[PDB]
């Protein structure tokens, strides 16, 4: 009888780019929804196939805790079927997703005074993503015709772009701290019921 | 009781053909992509072809490149391989393998395998 | 292609100890390694996926660890049923490579 740890995925220290965001598997625990459903205290709470008012009487084979951090306006674009340069070159949901997405604001913590660029996005790429993949390539990418020869400089660029977080943006512009929990039903275990 | 089950080894004299099979029960196909491994008598485990999810992609080893074909075709469940010009040196154990995560599992759509099959044994004669 | 070098190739250990496994890679694949038992005649079957993440059913005494181009495996408890050869996989890029592999023997 040992509760899920969701204090390490929701109050971690550190979080992770877009582009790189971070995977988590949890199994055999007693996980607790009505704590993170009825806290009070997420900007965006949106469940997509399952239902989050008290289905926490369900069981599945094991759950993935997707988390990275995007700016505001964007969080939007954290869905089945939205296109953008977060749905397209970073991060990309199936068109049948199952699972919940989690968003909250986290001006407090990663917005800094002249700018923290920590956080980074992919810009060009020759080709859309496909449901969860993760590219860390950093390739320059050629907008012309001529070879780049591995410079960038005319039609070459660096494909990876920063992001500007200050205290003082407005909401589309402020850190938000994203969470994506996936659930998995296979043929054996069911290991993760959370009574 | 996820299963993996393979069709199709045999003996062959060089310079033809085979076909492999591989059929999957316990899980939803067509989220998943395949592999296919072989092992040599009293040798090691060597990689041979992939195919993703929705079929997009192929990739094969160079030592078999030019020669063998990978397919799938998951509105029946299954998985192909054909073999062209076989040498002697094609003799193996073959596996099919199961790829743990939905889609492309968190990178470039390849990561660790986690359900095999039995596998068949192909062996090159005359 | 990455050279995946997993050496030695033989090892001898005794019930009750622990065992330790390493493999080698030329370039880098970030966390993208895997690792495989097989007794003889047999599927080889997964324990530990993206270099540190156990598989449901491993017993928990199997531990693995390692980012870059060297990697560890681990065992800390030697069971009658833990003799088998190991193999290191990586999934980074196409073509995926297998190790040469380690097998572990009884010693007396
Ligand atoms: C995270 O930390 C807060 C602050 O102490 C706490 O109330 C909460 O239970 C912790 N866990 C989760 C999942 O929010």
């Amino acid at each position: 009888t040992n509760l899920c740890p969701f204090g390490e995925v929701f109050n971690a220290t550190r979080f992770a780019s877009v582009y790189a965001w971070n995977r988590k598997r949890i199994s055999n625990c007693v996980a607790d929804y009505s704590v993170l459903y009825n806290s009070a205290s997420f900007s965006t709470f949106k469940c997509y196939g399952v239902s989050p008012t008290k289905l926490n009487d369900l069981c599945f084979t094991n759950v993935y805790a997707d988390s990275f951090v995007i700016r505001g306006d964007e969080v939007r674009q954290i869905a089945p079927g939205q296109t953008g340069k977060i749905a397209d070159y970073n991060y990309k949901l199936p068109d049948d997703f199952t699972g919940c997405v989690i968003a909250w604001n986290s001006n407090n913590l990663d917005s800094k005074v002249g700018g923290n660029y920590n956080y980074l996005y992919r810009l060009f790429r020759k080709s859309n993503l496909k449901p969860f993949e993760r590219d860390i390539s950093t390739e320059i990418y050629q907008a012309g015709s001529t070879p780049c020869n591995g410079v960038e400089g005319f039609n070459c660029y660096f494909p990876l772009q920063s992001y500007g977080f200050q205290p003082t943006n407005g909401v589309g512009y402020q850190p938000y701290r994203v969470v994506v929990l996936s659930f998995e039903l296979l043929h054996a275990p069911a290991t993760v019921c959370g009574p | 009781q996820v299963q993996l089950q393979e069709s199709g080894g045999g003996v062959v004299q060089p310079g033809r053909s085979l076909r492999l099979s591989c059929a999957a029960s316990g899980f939803t196909f067509s989220r998943y992509g395949m592999h296919w491994v072989r092992q040599a008598p009293g040798k090691g485990l060597e990689w041979v072809a992939v195919i993703w999810y929705d079929g997009s992609n192929k990739y094969y080893a160079d030592s078999v490149k030019g020669r063998f074909t990978i397919s799938r075709d998951n509105s029946k469940n299954t998985l192909y391989l054909q073999m062209n010009s076989l040498r002697a040196d094609d003799t193996a154990v073959y596996y099919c393998a199961k790829q743990e995560g939905t889609y492309c599992s968190g990178g470039s759509c390849y990561s660790g395998l986690d359900y095999w099959g039995q596998g068949t044994l192909v062996t090159v004669s005359s | 292609d990455i050279q995946m070098t997993q050496s030695p190739s033989s090892l001898s250990a005794s019930v009750g100890d622990r065992v330790t496994i390493t493999c080698r890679a030329s370039q880098s694949i970030s966390s993208y390694l895997n690792w495989y038992q097989q007794k003889p005649g047999k599927a080889p079957k997964l324990l530990i996926y993206a270099a540190s993440s156990l598989q449901s059913g491993v017993p928990s005494r199997f531990s693995g660890s390692g980012s870059g181009t060297d990697f560890t495996l681990t065992i800390s408890s030697l069971q009658p049923e833990d003799f088998a050869t190991y193999y290191c996989q990586q999934s980074y890029s196409t073509p995926l490579t297998f190790g040469g592999g380690i097998k572990v023997d009884i010693k007396r």
